[PDB]
Formats: C-alpha cells, sequence, structure tokens
C-alpha cells in the first residue's frame, strides 16, 4: 500500500466494480477452466517482467550450407 | 510457358500459368507449378572465398571481386573458359562473352552440346522448333525422333494428344516405345529406320509421302548421341 492502482483487482471483480453485473460472483462463481490464471499478475510495465515483442515464424530462405571438407 | 506468380510480403505463396495460345494455353507443367518451394531451400547468401586452409569462408565482396580482378587480368585470350548454365539469363552471358571480348578470350562453352555440321549457329532456324505448337495442330501428319515430348515439354505432349483427339493424325516413335498417352505406331531404331525413310523405301515413310503438312521433331537429348551428327 502506498502504491495501491487498478489491475490489483480479479477479472470477476472487476466485472463487479463496473457494474457489468448486479450480482457479486460469490453468488454465481466462472467457469474455472484450467488455463486460466489464477494469481492475476496485474499490469507490470516497468520492473524485470516487461513484455518483449519479437518477430515470430521461424527463418525464410535457409542460406547454404558451407563445406566443411578441404579442398 | 508465361505465368502469373502470386507472391505476397515479398514471399512467393504461388505459382499460377498465364494462359497463351501460342504456348500453355493455360496448363501448365505440372512439375514448374511447384518448383518455386525450391527457391525456399538453401541459397548462396553470401561470398564464400576459400582461406589458406582451402576451406570457404563468408567473405565482402570487395574481397572475392578484387581477386577474381587479379586472377583474370592474368589469363587473357587463351587458357579461360566460362561454363554457362541451362537456366541463365542471356544478359550475364552478353556481358561475359564481352568481358572475354576485351581479352579477346573466344571461349564460349555451354553446358548442352549441339551438332554444327557446317555451322548450324549461323542460321538460327536450325535450333529452332520452326513451326509453332500452334503450328502442330495444322499439320496432317507428324512424327517424332527420340526422347518423348512430355518429359521434356508435357504441355506439347498435351497439345498433341489433343490433336489426336481432335484433328486426327499419325504419329510414331523413334529409337524408344516410350509410354505417351496417345497411340503412336513402334519403330525400332535410328541406323536402320533414318536410311529407309531417308530413302523413303520404308513403309512408314510411304505414309510421310503419302500425307501432306509434314512435321518431324527431335528429341534435343539424341542431338548430342556422341555420333548424334
Amino acid at each position: 500500500f502506498w502504491d495501491v492502482d487498478g489491475s490489483m483487482v480479479p477479472p470477476e471483480w472487476h466485472r463487479w466494480l463496473h457494474s457489468m453485473t448486479d450480482d457479486p460472483p460469490t453468488t454465481k462463481p466462472l467457469t474455472a477452466r484450467k488455463f486460466i490464471w489464477t494469481n492475476h499478475k496485474f499490469n507490470v510495465t516497468g520492473t524485470p517482467e516487461q513484455y518483449v515483442p519479437y518477430s515470430t515464424t521461424r527463418k525464410k530462405i535457409q542460406e547454404w550450407i558451407p563445406p566443411s571438407t578441404p579442398y | 510457358s508465361n505465368i502469373v506468380v502470386s507472391t505476397r510480403t515479398g514471399e512467393v505463396m504461388r505459382i499460377l500459368p498465364r494462359m497463351h495460345e501460342d504456348i500453355n494455353e493455360e496448363w501448365i507443367s505440372d512439375k514448374t507449378r511447384f518448383a518455386y518451394d525450391g527457391l525456399k531451400r538453401q541459397r548462396l547468401t553470401e561470398p564464400m572465398v576459400r582461406n589458406e586452409k582451402g576451406l570457404l569462408t563468408y567473405t565482402s565482396w570487395e574481397d572475392a571481386l578484387s581477386r577474381v580482378a587479379g586472377m583474370l587480368q592474368s589469363f587473357q585470350g587463351k587458357d579461360v573458359a566460362a561454363i554457362a548454365g541451362g537456366l541463365v539469363d542471356a544478359e550475364a552471358l552478353v556481358a561475359l562473352k564481352d568481358l572475354l571480348n576485351r581479352v579477346d578470350s573466344d571461349t564460349l562453352c555451354t553446358e548442352e552440346v549441339f551438332p554444327t555440321a557446317g555451322a548450324g549457329t549461323d542460321l538460327r532456324s536450325n535450333y529452332l522448333l520452326n513451326t509453332t505448337i500452334a503450328g502442330v495442330e495444322e499439320a496432317d501428319v507428324v512424327l517424332l525422333v527420340g526422347t518423348n515430348p512430355r518429359f521434356e515439354a508435357p504441355l506439347f505432349n498435351a497439345r498433341i494428344r489433343k490433336s489426336w483427339l481432335h484433328n486426327d493424325l499419325k504419329v510414331a516413335l523413334i529409337g524408344s516405345p516410350v509410354d505417351l498417352t496417345y497411340t503412336y505406331d513402334h519403330l525400332g531404331d535410328s541406323p536402320k529406320i533414318l536410311q529407309d525413310i531417308a530413302s523413303g523405301s520404308h513403309p512408314f515413310s510411304q505414309v510421310l509421302k503419302e500425307a501432306k503438312k509434314p512435321m518431324v521433331v527431335l528429341g534435343s537429348s539424341a542431338l548430342q548421341r556422341n555420333d548424334g551428327a
């Protein structure tokens, strides 16, 4: 505390503060599928955790293989 | 054969034929059609000059090109030659022969040899398929010698079978009974057949006299044939 902000809220309750839903998730807990995150890490632009965009889909031409044999 | 090529994002996504009645008539080779993928395999990406170890290493153009500049000023005229490829563009041949002009290096070797009794390079017509693939359809009789058209010109083979399905004319192989799609008369081999037909004694040659609008094909592979002259 003395660093509180947004993104601190979990997504269900995140739906609840915005009053998209009159009913708190308490009464109606959500699907809880296997691949969804649990701790909820909130926004992290600074600090060592930090999104990095990068090249995707490997390679192109595959440059020709040099001979290893002398002569 | 003419082509419309669907490239995308600096990548060649697919090849399509570009139609032309004189040539493909919108039915390009299946071998050419999937050729593009091979461009994606290994490529001469960087210059590779052999080192003192005799092993090549990646090199800047100034190095290799100053080096070949150091070699080709040495051996003007004789003692140099140039191995032309089968796919190579005519322009590089133009500039390279011009290089050999400046040094008067007459050598101009090229992949397949082509026989030249009386020097057939001059007439240009000699090696030309003087009749167009479009012109084949009007022929009332057609003959072939040696290599089957399909393994050199599958398109043209389709032109043949199309004429066979339409124009109705005889065709027959010489030197082999290779498995063409259309009917063709069997024939033995060159030494007898060529003379029996040149004489006109051969009954098949009698059929050649019998029919007008002749065509006489040769597999260009047979132009070599050591004594293919």
